[PDB]
């Protein structure tokens, strides 16, 4: 049962991560102010 | 200035602990040196942790055959700061799956600052698989360990303990049953 739970957790994590990356990119594709950002599937860079 | 050299060694029947630390200390937080601990458990998987602190780097890595090698390296500099957290799987010790990475960069021109944070899904899922596969390994080694101690003390297993408890409970229950039957017979006889 522990391994089944861990399998479900890995599945849900990897299914969630693409969704949240898409959501982050959609939110950041809103406005362009003085600060700037960059998003990658596994990376986030912010410039002050 | 302090110069510290310590060695602590413990010896017993299912492992041995050997921790050697050397270093120097100045100021209030000016410590620099190394610290190597080695645990050798015959009953379990061994482990070796190495800590290193110098003025331009703090690297700490723990190597265990069961999990792999978990390390973190911190490099501070006036123009860049680099933090790396990696888990090298035991299957492929050559590669270092960077669990997380942090870059702080200052700009000598204008007024800007770059922060870069990187995470690996592959490293996380691989560590998750390693842990879920070490769970049965830990269960088996602990069960064998407790059985070994049971043999050391009595000379017996655990399932035999279950069977012994069952047979003793059955003997007591049958004693109670026969006591009840003979009591019914006795009370009937004395009533007659």
């Amino acid at each position: 049962e522990s391994k089944r739970l861990i399998d479900l957790s890995i599945q849900n994590y990897h299914t969630f991560l693409i969704y949240i990356t898409e959501l982050l990119k959609k939110l950041q594709s809103t406005t362009v102010m003085n600060p700037y950002m960059k998003l990658a599937p596994g990376e986030l860079t912010i410039i002050l | 200035t302090l110069a510290s050299k310590t060695k602590g060694t413990f010896a017993h029947r299912d492992f041995s602990a050997e921790y050697e630390e050397d270093g120097k200390y100045e100021g209030l937080q000016e410590w620099e040196g190394k610290a190597h601990l080695n645990i050798k458990s015959p009953a379990f998987t061994d482990l070796h942790l190495r800590y290193q602190k110098d003025k331009k780097g703090i690297s700490t890595s723990a190597a265990s055959p069961a999990v792999g090698t978990v390390g973190m390296d911190m490099d501070e500099d006036d123009d860049f700061s680099k933090w790396n957290f990696y888990y090298s799987p035991q299957s492929s010790p050559d590669k270092k799956l960077t669990i997380f990475k942090t870059e702080l960069r200052v700009r000598e021109s204008d007024e800007e600052t770059q922060i870069k944070v990187n995470w690996e899904e592959e490293a996380a899922s691989g560590l998750l698989t390693s842990l879920k596969d070490n769970v049965p390994k830990a269960t088996g080694v602990l069960y064998d360990y407790v059985n070994k101690y049971h043999w050391e003390h009595t000379g017996l297993t655990l399932r035999e303990v279950s069977s012994k408890l069952r047979r003793n409970l059955q003997n007591n229950a049958e004693w109670v049953y026969q006591g009840a039957i003979r009591q019914i017979d006795d009370i009937d006889v004395r009533f007659q």
